RNA sequence: CUUUAAAUCCUUUAACGAGGAUCCAUUGGAGGGCAAGUCUGGUGCCAGCAGCCGCGGUAAUUCCAGCUCCAAUAGCGUAUAUUAAAGUUGCUGCAGUUAAAAAGCUCGUAGUUGGAUCU
């Protein structure tokens, strides 16, 4: 029971710089992109109804 | 990986809720 | 002791109709019971009934035709205005297509539609459907 | 059963009014003892002075040291214990400096495995803990 | 059954118990529909006609199907008066 | 290929029963899901309401089975609910689909108010009960939609109810009892005696009587 | 005391369940198919339709010879027919309850300038309206939510000062011509 | 120019004003409730997360981060009061054998409620 370790994990976490990426669309264009990704594109579907951020 | 199998095995484990969600995704929707 | 002889009559009719009986005995009879029964019968919900006259307080033998789901009394007899009638209908009746709320108004004992036709309110006696 | 009479309005209203006091939340809100006992005194937030850093042990199923601070409220001189939420945030707090503390989210009840602690630090030295945590701001010098 | 334009909108019209005048449900598997043969007036033989009686499962359960069918047959001329 | 085992199945396979309503009229038990597959098999949609694991303690550990609750029904007045427990999830779901097909009941639909168009709501207020769960269905104006919890909403949409008000009392957290109570409330629609159903019933020859010789030669 | 007025109301209601998957799907379908900016536009149209349904339901509970029901129902039906949502032959209060949210979203100025052919799409329609390229009758209209009336439907042009309408080619064209 | 007491702000006109249109959208989340990753690195019942269930004691789907995804969006999170949800204050409309609960039992004034019957 000591306060010596108070920022341990955040302090010892290796620092990774954020990568540069093109800006995300905002407003009506973002909603248009979401609608197109969910209702006009079917190629990602394979019959399993997997999630949009599936990793396996 | 078949989510029916994953639910059968891991339903009582730390990932029971996740395998339940994956099973429900596969069961209805296509 | 017994208050609200109409409550007793309606409960007896309900209990007999739920057992699938063809007739039900009601005692004591009263003018309000006879008027409520007449309203029920004019809409085809009970059928003919006979008033047995003993010299104290009559009885009624009501012929049951199994078209009745529930006949009930509303105690106390709340005063009902023409505005509150829609809320009472929503509370009591199973549908807007059928079922009746019986009121006692100065124009007599009548269902709620007839009370709307005569543009009158009164006191709620009960309901049947 | 209950009374159904056209002249029972006094009976019904009075019985409801007496029976509402057996509602724990209604009694807590309307008796005035809880407001008196509340260190914030009905306020959502309160400013206080940090007296010392205290480490609070998490309850038995878990195991950790919850880094809290004892603070004395300026408004009424009461001493409370307030959680310092995120990690390393106890390093943002010194002794004898002013902190804004809010409730912990259960309306006066302890949250999670932190016994007897129902407050959390929001600001320190007029700078939010979120700004210091994210590096958007630095504590004054 | 009907709407304002006059056509009948129900899927089907369920039967009613001949004794109680109550709807017989789709899954009332105890309910019966018994046909009693008509008999020619002079020779006493089956003439190909019959009278039908539907009795619900509740009436059969309370033991009253027998008396109800007897009453219907008596009111139908099948069972002799007295 | 389908080889009927019951008289009703044989009559259905040979196109002697023209509709599922002829089976419901005589309240005949349907012991073959292929009858329902024949009559409605192109429009039925089944939804796995839930998979629930149930454990029986034994000499060494808990034997686990999985119970599938499946709701089925075409969206035009037919709906069923089936529950099957089995060792494997897949066979439990298969059996639950079969049982939901076997338990399909007709749904009476009515009008909230003026009777223009096709029926859209329940004909009247109907309550269904299952194990302390009471579900009440109330007629609603056209265009309201199903004002209900998700579990009764699934079954009500599958039954062709477009708009309906819902009340629920009890431990509705137990999905099985909630689903069974709303299924009971739905199936009570055709059992309610409304004054339009007062007309005297005209009796018809039952399928076993009408097509008797067909079964005799078999 | 001030000479100001504090009458204001919200034109939308947020849904009770924030993450209903079916509702999210329908709202996104509407947004994409009508080129809307956010969910709040869908909820705004949902709210006006809901209030219209509430008024119709309140009036339908009344006697068919109630002067108030006659007057207010006639006014509501007239206002619905005028904006093109209700058919002139469907002039009864029960046809109000049959109206859908897509009937009101079809009458937006954005939808109308897409349907009339002035835009290649619905998002092109929105950016064309917001850029002062569209006029209704003689008046330039900047608002994509402008509900076009039936009499105003036939007068939707490209504005007399737009590059697509009158003269004065835009800033980019002038810069390009100057640079050669 | 117009506005206005005089201005400003809108509105109007002209000139300049966009490509990484860098003229860059954020706030909270991604186990369940509840929408959306048992991807990778670090940590190792520590640090912390966690409204609740719970996560973390060497693949952590939950902490610290990178990436990716989703929710609302010029807004979004937190605290507290309050309303609905709460038919968990029940007049509508709750309960009271065993889950909290019917006075040990009678009498009894007020209160409440009171049988048929008069065209």
């Amino acid at each position: 029971g000591s306060l010596a370790r108070a920022g341990k994990v955040r302090g010892q976490t290796p620092k990774v710089a954020k990568q540069e990426k093109k800006k995300k669309k905002t407003g009506r264009a973002k909603r248009r992109m979401q609608y197109n990704r969910r209702f006009v594109n079917v190629v990602p579907t394979f019959g399993k109804k997997k999630g949009p951020n599936a990793n396996s | 990986t078949d989510p029916i199998d994953d639910f059968q095995v891991n339903w009582n484990t730390k990932h029971g809720s996740g395998v339940t969600r994956e099973l429900m995704r596969e069961l209805n929707g296509g | 002791v017994r208050m609200n002889v109409l409550a007793d009559a309606l409960k007896s009719i309900n209990n007999a109709e739920k057992r699938g009986k063809r007739q039900v005995l009601i005692r004591p009879c009263s003018k309000v019971i006879v008027r409520f029964l007449t309203v029920m019968m004019k809409h085809g919900y009970i059928g003919e009934f006979e008033i047995i006259d003993d010299h104290r307080a009559g009885k009624i033998v009501v012929n049951l035709t199994g078209r009745l789901n529930k006949c009930g009394v509303i105690s106390p007899r709340f005063d009902v205005q023409l505005k509150d009638l829609e809320k009472w209908q929503n509370n009591l009746l199973p549908s807007r297509q059928f079922g009746f709320i019986v009121l006692t108004t100065s124009a007599g004992i009548m269902d709620h539609e007839e009370a709307r036709r005569k543009h009158t309110g009164g006191k709620i006696l009960g309901f049947f459907f | 059963g209950k009374c159904r009479g056209l002249r029972t309005a006094r009976k019904l209203r009075s019985h409801r009014r007496d029976q509402k006091w057996h509602d724990k939340q209604y009694k807590k809100a309307h008796l005035g003892t809880a407001l008196k006992a509340n260190p914030f005194g009905g306020a959502s937030h309160a400013k206080g002075i940090v007296l010392e850093k205290v480490g609070v042990e998490a309850k038995q199923p878990n195991s950790a040291i919850r880094k809290c601070v004892r603070v004395q409220l300026i408004k009424n001189g009461k001493k409370i214990t307030a959680f310092v939420p995120n990690d390393g945030c106890l390093n943002f707090i010194e002794e004898n400096d002013e902190v804004l503390v809010a409730g912990f989210g259960r309306k006066g009840h302890a949250v999670g495995d932190i016994p007897g602690v129902r407050f959390k630090v929001v600001k320190v030295a007029n700078v939010s803990l979120l700004a210091l945590y994210k590096g958007k701001k630095e504590r004054p010098r | 059954m009907q709407n304002d334009a006059g056509e009948f909108v129900d899927l089907y019209v369920p039967r009613k118990c001949s004794a109680s005048n109550r709807i017989i449900g789709a899954k009332d598997h105890a309910s019966i529909q018994m046909n009693v043969a008509e008999v020619d007036k002079v020779t006493g033989r089956f003439n190909g006609q019959f009278k039908t009686y539907a009795i619900c499962g509740a009436i059969r359960r309370m033991g009253e199907s027998d008396d109800s069918i007897l009453r219907l047959a008596k009111a139908d001329g099948i069972v002799s008066k007295n | 290929e389908w080889m009927p085992v019951t008289k009703l199945g044989r009559l259905v396979k040979d196109m002697k029963i023209k509709s599922l309503e002829e089976i419901y009229l005589f309240s005949l038990p349907i012991k073959e899901s292929e009858i329902i597959d024949f009559f409605l098999g192109a429009s039925l949609k089944d939804e796995v309401l839930k998979i629930m694991p149930v454990q029986k303690q034994t000499r060494a550990g808990q034997r686990t089975r999985f119970k599938a609750f499946v709701a089925i029904g075409d969206y035009n007045g037919h709906v069923g609910l089936g529950v099957k427990c089995s060792k494997e999830v897949a066979t439990a779901i298969r059996g639950a689909i079969i049982l939901a097909k076997l338990s399909i009941v007709p749904v009476r639909r009515g009008y909230w108010g003026n009777k223009i168009g096709k029926p859209h709501t329940v004909p009247c207020k109907v309550t269904g009960r299952c194990g302390s769960v009471l579900v009440r269905l109330i007629p609603a104006p056209r265009g309201t939609g199903i004002v209900s919890a998700p579990v009764p909403k699934k079954l009500l949409m599958m039954a062709g109810i477009d708009d309906c008000y819902t009340s629920a009392r009890g431990c509705t957290a137990t999905l099985g009892n909630f689903a069974k109570a709303t299924f009971d409330a739905i199936s009570k629609t055709y059992s309610y005696l409304t004054p339009d159903l007062w007309k005297e019933t005209v009796f018809t020859k039952s399928p076993y009587q009408e097509f008797t010789d067909h079964l005799v030669k078999t | 005391p001030v000479a100001r007025s504090w009458v204001c109301r919200k034109t939308y209601v947020t849904p009770r369940r924030p993450f209903e998957k079916s509702r999210l799907d329908q709202e996104l379908k509407l947004i994409g198919e009508y080129g809307l900016r956010n969910k709040r536009e869908v909820w705004r149209v949902k709210f006006t339709l809901a209030k219209i349904r509430k008024a119709a339901r309140e009036l339908l509970t009344l006697d068919e010879k109630d002067p108030r029901r006659l007057f207010e129902g006639n006014a509501l039906l007239r206002r619905l027919v005028r904006i093109g949502v209700l058919d002139e032959g469907k002039m009864k209060l029960d046809y109000i309850l049959g109206l859908k949210i897509e009937d009101f979203l079809e009458r937006r100025l954005q939808t109308q300038v897409f349907k009339l052919g002035l835009a290649k799409s619905i998002h092109h329609a929105r950016v064309l309206i917001r850029q002062r390229h569209i006029r209704v009758r003689k008046q330039v209209v900047n608002i994509p939510s402008f509900i076009v009336r039936l009499d105003s439907q036939k007068h939707i042009d490209f504005s007399l000062r737009s590059p697509y309408g009158g003269g004065r080619p835009g800033r980019v064209k002038r810069k390009n011509a100057k640079k050669g």
